[PDB]
């Protein structure tokens, strides 16, 4: 189906009290109502698709070439441009409120850079196990053990491409979905999400419709507290 | 001893052909089409430069294909990990873009050169009959 998104910048991370005392963590983005750069047709372009304009900037405080752009289009010099698959149902140059996109008990998915781990271990990366370190253990202690991968022209003499070894974690782009949304802020447009979310606390993230749960709504209300004087 | 043996000074000249595959069979026509792309039909064949021809295919999906190979014939190809074999029929090509396997078997018949890279570079296998090559003004022929 086609895909509705919209990004944001994460502020930091709490929890709210939603309906029948469930204490939920919360994830608070401010979603910046952004406006399209253009619009892939399925005719024209051959493939549906849109492309955002967001983290808007000074004509001034922008690189000649996309700024002149931006200007020559009437459109506003942002930080960041970024294309989302899937969507023409949108025209070109416009100011969307995305409380019309997503419901208060909507399901998403959510596509954010994680925390850079940088080079880490496969003993964090891939999860491996050690066992008893007394006894004798040799050298090292956060270690895989066996690399056997071919010894001798009979097996495979080799070392496997694509392999699950230790290397660059975090710092990438990776996607959760099926997170429940729960709070809406109109007021400066900003989403409570519901679970543990990637992405730095004012990083950018995208929040775009979950495929898996196109038109999976649920009832949600916010348990204020009940001890009002 | 000799007349010393000659051959050209890189003056080769090539030009575009224009093919349609729709009740060709694909080995009887592939032979003829390396043998054409390869510079082995010519008469002064040099392959020290070079000898051979372009190629461009027009509706690859309409070529026929022969007896029971269609669904018993299958082709394997693997990527470099576990399980990267993917084994497809002659059919299931034809559900798909089938030009690269016409591709392949041309490729198939290329000997290992370092020439043979842009024996092959000169083959365009197209689904499709329009596209910008046919503003070249090709040698039209077909049925090699």
């Amino acid at each position: 189906m086609e895909i509705r998104g919209i990004f944001g910048v994460k502020v930091g991370m709490s929890q709210v009290f939603t309906t029948n005392n469930e204490r939920l963590p919360i994830t608070v983005i401010y979603c910046e109502p952004n406006q399209v750069a253009g619009v892939k047709t399925e005719a024209k372009d051959k493939y549906s698709a849109t492309l955002l304009s967001f983290d808007t900037v000074e004509n001034k405080k922008l690189n000649k070439p996309q700024q002149g752009f931006f200007e020559k289009n009437n459109l506003k010099p942002t930080k960041h441009l970024q294309e989302i698959r899937n969507m023409t149902g949108f025209e070109m140059g416009q100011q969307i409120t995305p409380q019309n996109l997503f419901q208060v008990g909507e399901y998403v998915d959510v596509s954010a850079i994680s925390k850079g781990r940088g080079f880490t271990g496969a003993i964090k990366r891939w999860n491996f196990k050690i066992g008893p370190l007394g006894h004798g253990a040799g050298y090292p202690h956060r270690f895989q053990g066996s690399v056997q991968a071919g010894r001798g022209g009979a097996s495979a003499q080799r070392v496997f491409k694509g392999k699950k070894m230790s290397g660059h974690y975090g710092h990438e782009k990776v996607t959760v979905q099926n997170l429940r949304i729960v709070g809406f802020d109109e007021a400066n447009m900003l989403v409570l999400v519901s679970g543990a979310i990637a992405g730095p606390e004012g990083g950018v993230v995208l929040i775009r419709t979950a495929k898996k749960k196109p038109g999976v709504v649920k009832p949600i209300e916010l348990a204020v507290q009940t001890e009002k004087a | 001893k000799t007349s010393m043996l000659t051959k050209e000074q890189a003056n080769k000249r090539r030009q575009w052909y224009i093919v349609d595959a729709a009740g060709l069979v694909l080995g009887k026509l592939a032979v003829k089409a390396a043998d054409l792309i390869r510079g082995k039909n010519k008469v002064d064949f040099t392959p020290n430069q070079d000898c051979g021809d372009y190629l461009i295919i027009i509706n690859s999906d309409q070529v026929v294909l022969t007896g029971n190979k269609k669904e018993n014939e299958f082709w394997y190809h693997h990527s470099q990990y576990i399980g990267g074999i993917k084994k497809v029929s002659g059919r299931d090509m034809l559900k798909k873009q089938s030009d690269k396997l016409v591709y392949n078997a041309v490729k198939g018949m290329l000997p290992d050169n370092r020439l043979s890279r842009r024996w092959i570079t000169k083959v365009h296998v197209f689904k499709g009959d329009k596209h910008n090559m046919e503003a070249q003004k090709p040698t039209t022929l077909n049925w090699s």
